């Protein structure tokens, strides 16, 4: 029913990397396997079929190969750009009956190192007259995809009302991620300053905003 | 050309049937088979069915008795329904459309029936017909998905669905980077999922990017998008955020003007 996959494979970038899918003779063994790439925020694109068949705007460094019940993927001049979910699928005792792998996250080592560049945003006029504030942290540019967000009122830490989204990648390759701190407007008017500091690769940036400052 | 749209809900109460529908353009729906495929969050695709050129389905095994596949040559569509849905049908739904064939295949000197004039089975000699060896067929199945749709986000749910409110990150002498300029809106209290988010109707698309959404314990979703804009540009260029929310017909212009300092 779901093909046999690695959960994650790594690679640094330039080297090969090789992606295995594991079934039995009723699917893979039956020979004819195909492979999908699935990007953060895209709809799957077809990479192979029929084993090795490579798909029209496939580079020729992504190939495939079958030996018996086990098919490979294999991506070489590994780029960052590769970074995606990988998937198998055959067919199974039926022309009209697919089942897939349980898919495969490429990560992609090697990338050059950047530093976090950080945006904190104090709550808008707007949502003050809506008698809500929202304070909004954004951060982007970095490299490894690893932050950890903190947040603080004057100086002391502050751990309710934070929500903190996962890393993603952005269009050129590298990172971003988002921080929220909500408030009513009563406590934003209360402390003289809020903080949001980020720490990524023993380097830490902290931006800071004051109710009594545009 | 090869196009396929999804449509239908994007919220639905368990129980309920989820009735979704396929446009498509650029092939003939009646030369090709069309298949669904779902994803579930953070889960592996699900195969869920197709139907072919003769109109013949094929199902998910373990699914079958809660799916109908339908389609219409002349209307260029298709159609999915699942029947009495949980939170376990929650997913990414993709129209595709799907390589299908069937081979067989003998070895030598045997031959297939349905070439000598049992009709899928091998024969040595077709002369004898009745003395003749026989055999069963080397059976190979094809499948692989050609062209995948965008994909249509279903979430079942008992709750309600919210339009959400936009408001402006403004930049000001605290968002600038020298030349450039970070800008905003704070997409706040939706939901279901997804929102989309373009820069002056898709005419700024470099240096934009759109945060995922995150789930505030109030069952509401809150998301962010972001442009890199020059900072000499702030006080003469408009710039408009355009938020997109299917789930509940909704799209909303924001302009973000800058802040006095």
């Amino acid at each position: 029913a779901v093909l046999n996959q690695p959960s994650s494979v790594s690679g640094s970038l330039g080297q090969r990397v090789s992606i295995t899918c594991s079934g039995s003779s009723s699917n893979v063994g039956n020979g004819y396997v195909s492979w999908y790439q699935l990007i953060p925020g895209s709809a799957p694109r077809t990479l192979i079929y029929g084993d090795t068949s490579r798909a029209s705007g496939v580079p020729d460094r992504f190939s495939g190969s079958r030996s018996g019940n086990t098919a490979t993927l294999t991506i070489s001049s590994l780029q960052a750009e590769d970074e995606a979910d990988y998937f198998c699928a055959s067919a199974e005792d039926s022309s009209s009956n697919a089942v897939f792998g349980s898919g495969t996250t490429l990560t992609v080592l090697g990338q050059p190192k950047a530093a976090p560049s950080v945006t904190l945003f104090p709550p808008s006029s707007e949502e003050l007259q809506a008698n809500k504030a929202t304070l909004v942290c954004l951060i982007s540019d970095f490299y490894p995809g690893a932050v950890t967000v903190a947040w603080k009122a004057d100086s002391s830490p502050v751990k309710a009302g934070v929500e903190t989204t996962t890393p993603s990648k952005q269009s050129n390759n590298k990172y971003a991620a988002s921080s929220y701190l909500s408030l009513t407007p009563e406590q934003w008017k209360s402390h003289r300053s809020y903080s949001c500091q980020v720490t990524h690769e023993g380097s830490t940036v902290e931006k800071t905003v004051a109710p009594t400052e545009c | 050309k090869v196009q396929l749209q999804e449509s239908g809900p994007s919220l639905v109460k368990p129980s309920q049937t989820l009735s979704l529908t396929c446009t498509t353009s650029g092939f003939s729906l009646s030369d090709n088979a069309v298949g669904w495929v779902r994803q579930a969050p953070g889960k592996a695709l699900e195969w869920l069915g197709s139907i072919d050129s003769g109109g013949s389905t094929g199902y998910n095994p373990g699914l079958k008795s809660r799916l109908s596949i339908t389609k219409d040559n002349s209307k260029s569509q298709v159609s999915l329904s699942v029947s009495s849905v949980t939170t376990a049908d929650s997913a990414t739904y993709y129209c595709t459309t799907v390589h299908q064939q069937t081979r067989k295949s003998c070895p030598a000197g045997y031959t297939l029936a349905k070439d000598c004039g049992g009709s899928e089975d091998c024969y040595d000699d077709c002369s004898d017909i009745l003395s003749s060896h026989t055999l069963s067929p080397t059976t190979t199945y094809e499948l692989h998905v050609d062209a995948w749709g965008q994909g249509l986000l279903v979430t079942v749910s008992s709750a309600s669905t919210k339009g959400p409110s936009v408001f402006p990150l403004a930049p000001s002498s605290k968002s600038t980077s020298g030349g450039t300029a970070a800008l905003g809106c704070l997409v706040k209290d939706y939901f279901p999922e997804p929102v989309t988010v373009s820069w002056n109707s898709g005419a700024l698309t470099s240096g934009v990017h759109t945060f995922p959404a995150v789930l505030q314990s109030s069952g509401l979703y809150s998301l962010s998008s972001v442009v890199t804009v020059p900072s000499s540009s702030l006080g003469t260029q408009t710039y408009i955020c355009n938020v997109n929310h299917k789930p509940s017909n909704t799209k909303v212009d924001k302009k973000v003007e800058p802040k006095s300092c």
